[PDB]
């Protein structure tokens, strides 16, 4: 993943330690072949599975 | 597995071949339905006597 | 290449994700039906690896992570 | 398949197209490997010394004037394509018509042929699907390009 | 742009073929069934025609 950093006046002002990025969360999930029913709506849209 | 796509996308020599394989298996599916409901239709007739 | 310090090395945190990934298989598109698929979804109830780039001191991690076989963010 | 004789003829020759003589396994269907080695058979690997039971990867051609043409090269191009995975970009010749509505008429949308009336249907399709289909997957709606 | 691959400066060597893509393009496959300046021409689960 790429990478935002929020850089202030408060912080040294360099780019080795110059940085307050703050909170920041990702999840990473692999997948693999799997058989699934599929439930389809009215409208059309996927409501369970 | 679509009729229409074989006879639009092959030459007509070529269709004595594919064609045949896909008649024969469904033969064989309408063959099986009606040898199916004739024993089904013998139950229900029992069941009318 | 330019590089960053005073970072705090922890054990991966891992949290469940279920009924989450389920998206279209294909191009059609049907109602009030049922159809299965074989195409590749993430198993459910499959753990998933949370990871933290939050100085909440001095933490800040952007690892890499291998895709294989399909890979879900 | 095709000749091109004339092309290949030099006075210094031509050499700068190269097959493959050995490899350890068989290369994969639509895969093509340039890596520049040389193979290697058993023991005493070479690493780098092509020497005995060591192989460079790739032998030069033999294309002459004089050659004979029974085996002078030829010039070879495979045309691949799938079909019905998507809407197809690659249409052929074929010039469009009007649209007719709740006549029974007979229909090539996209290379999709079948036979019935068309009616206009008030189903959504998300901007993303081209098709439709029922609960016993025959063809039910389609979207026509223009239209 | 069927011209390009088949009409062009240099063809590449097999270890290292050389691929090309083709899309949102309207090609006449005829004219090249129609030139018969290839030897051959045999095509594979699709009718030339
Ligand atoms: C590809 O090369 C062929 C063969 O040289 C070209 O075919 C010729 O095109 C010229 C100009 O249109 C004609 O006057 C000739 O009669 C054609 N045949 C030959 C043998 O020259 C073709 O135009 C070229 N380009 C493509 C198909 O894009
Ligand atoms: C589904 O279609 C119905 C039609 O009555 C509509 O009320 C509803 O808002 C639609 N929902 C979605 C998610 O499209
Ligand atoms: C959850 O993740 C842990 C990581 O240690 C793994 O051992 C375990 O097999 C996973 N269980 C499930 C149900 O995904």
């Amino acid at each position: 993943t790429l990478l935002a950093l929020h850089r202030s006046y408060l912080t040294p002002g360099d780019s080795s330690s110059g940085w307050t990025a703050g909170a920041a969360a990702y999840y990473v999930g692999y997948l693999q072949p799997r058989t699934f029913l599929l439930k389809y709506n009215e409208n059309g849209t996927i409501t369970d599975a | 597995s679509v009729l229409n796509d074989i006879l639009s996308r092959l030459d007509p020599p070529e269709a004595e071949v594919q064609i045949d394989r896909l008649i024969t298996g469904r033969l064989q599916s309408l063959q099986t339905y009606v040898t199916q409901q004739l024993i089904r239709a013998a139950e229900i007739r029992a069941s009318a006597n | 290449c330019v590089n960053l310090t005073t970072r705090t090395q922890l054990p991966p945190a891992y949290t469940n994700s279920f009924t989450r990934g389920v998206y279209y298989p294909d191009k059609v598109f049907r109602s009030s039906v049922l159809h299965s698929t074989q195409d590749l979804f993430l198993p459910f109830f499959s753990n998933v690896t949370w990871f933290h780039a939050i100085h909440v001191t001095k933490r800040f991690d952007n690892p890499v992570l291998p895709f294989n076989d399909g890979v879900y963010f | 398949a095709w000749n091109s004789n004339n092309l290949d003829s030099k006075v210094g020759g031509n050499y700068n197209y190269l097959y493959r003589l050995f490899r350890k396994s068989n290369l994969k269907p639509f895969e093509r490997d340039i890596s520049t080695e040389i193979y290697q058979a058993g023991s005493t690997p070479c690493n780098g010394v092509e020497g005995f039971n060591c192989y460079f990867p790739l032998q030069s051609y033999g294309f002459q004037p004089t050659n004979g043409v029974g085996y002078q090269p030829y010039r070879v191009v495979v045309l691949s394509f799938e079909l019905l995975h998507a809407p197809a970009t690659v249409c052929g010749p074929k010039k469009s018509t009007n649209l007719v509505k709740n006549k029974c008429v007979n229909f090539n949308f996209n290379g999709l042929t079948g036979t019935g009336v068309l009616t206009e249907s008030n189903k959504k399709f998300l901007p993303f699907q081209q098709f439709g289909r029922d609960i016993a997957d025959t063809t039910d709606a389609v979207r026509d390009p223009q239209t | 742009p069927f011209g390009e691959v088949f009409n062009a400066t240099r063809f590449a060597s097999v270890y290292a073929w050389n691929r090309k893509r083709i899309s949102n393009c309207v090609a006449d496959y005829s004219v090249l069934y129609n030139s018969a300046s290839f030897s051959t021409f045999k095509c594979y689960g699709v009718s030339p025609t």
